[PDB]
């Protein structure tokens, strides 16, 4: 029933359709593509294209050029539903699926389908990377045998809040935004955990 | 930039608009100086490239966080460079 990643949806995709393009301002602004606004700056959209069914449509075409954008918007016109889903699957495969694995490698398992804790994992993997140690670090030295989904959600979101200044030392004008988000997701994940829903 | 509400792409746009502004401040200040002050033609573009390569190290930091820090680095470095070019121009004037 519950769609995986919905809790952090507004920070990541924000209601965007599969054909949205923004051209970054600046000499090296590049461009960002699709529902999740995958940038050309850090090679993300290029990886997506390599993995896509539409890979060959883009043969010879470089991201952040009009030609590439023409073809991107053509595909989103003519295959809206498939493109959107292929984009979403790519974010899932490159963040959430990777974090599930990374956590397994630290001895943390989540072999169930309860929505709240899986939204937490998705969110965190997107914000801090598929290989982030944030969850592991926040759960460090707790008893997993006797820990509830609610406790997990509390520990992780408080860790985020309280380490914001350290993890984002270089960007202090965003601390207020980032701290609020950690507080707000905590509320929303706690509500979601009570409704006791299912994902995947 | 008061209504980002933690939306990642909106934060990037804010940072990117500041970067572009600073690039334009720097580039126009160099442009406005007489053949006198000694700025090589390719001074801006070489320093800008070196800044980019410096900040592109953040490609090795995962997720939204790495991207935010990459862009924030670009901005702070350009701001540093703008102040430096001003100060140099002053040191030439003060001579």
């Amino acid at each position: 029933i519950w769609p995986l990643g919905k809790t952090s949806e507004k920070y990541e995709s924000a209601g965007r359709g599969p054909g949205v393009i923004s051209t970054g301002n600046g000499d090296y602004g590049g461009a960002s593509y699709g529902c999740y606004q995958m940038s050309s700056n850090l090679g993300v959209v290029q990886k997506y294209i390599q993995s896509s069914k539409f890979k060959e449509f883009f043969s010879g075409l470089n991201p952040a050029t009009k030609e590439f954008n023409v073809v991107w918007q053509d595909i989103a016109s003519r295959y809206p539903q498939e493109f959107r889903e292929e984009q979403h699957q790519f974010i899932k495969r490159t963040h959430y699926d990777i974090q599930i694995g990374h956590l397994r490698g630290k001895g943390l398992l989540f072999e169930h389908n309860r929505a709240a804790v899986h939204d937490l994992i998705w969110s965190t993997s997107v914000q801090f990377g598929g290989r982030t140690n944030l969850i592991f670090n926040a759960l460090n030295g707790q008893n997993m045998e006797s820990m509830t989904d609610k406790d997990i959600i509390i520990l992780v979101q408080d860790y985020k809040l309280v380490n914001t200044e350290r993890l984002f030392k270089s960007s202090p004008s965003w601390w207020s935004d980032l701290k609020k988000r950690a507080v707000s997701e905590k509320k929303a994940l706690l509500e979601l955990e009570i409704d006791g829903l299912e994902v995947d | 930039c008061n209504d980002t509400s933690g939306v990642h792409q909106k934060i990037l746009v804010c940072i990117q608009n500041e970067i572009a502004k600073s690039e334009t401040q720097i580039r126009n200040n160099i442009s406005s100086k007489s053949i006198d002050y000694g700025f090589p033609d390719d001074f801006y573009s070489k320093q800008r490239l070196a800044i980019h390569e410096k900040c592109m190290l953040y490609i090795n930091v995962g997720g939204q966080r790495g991207e935010l820090l990459m862009n924030q680095c670009e901005l702070s470095m350009l701001q540093g460079l703008d102040i430096y070019i001003q100060q140099y121009i002053e040191d030439v004037d003060n001579s």
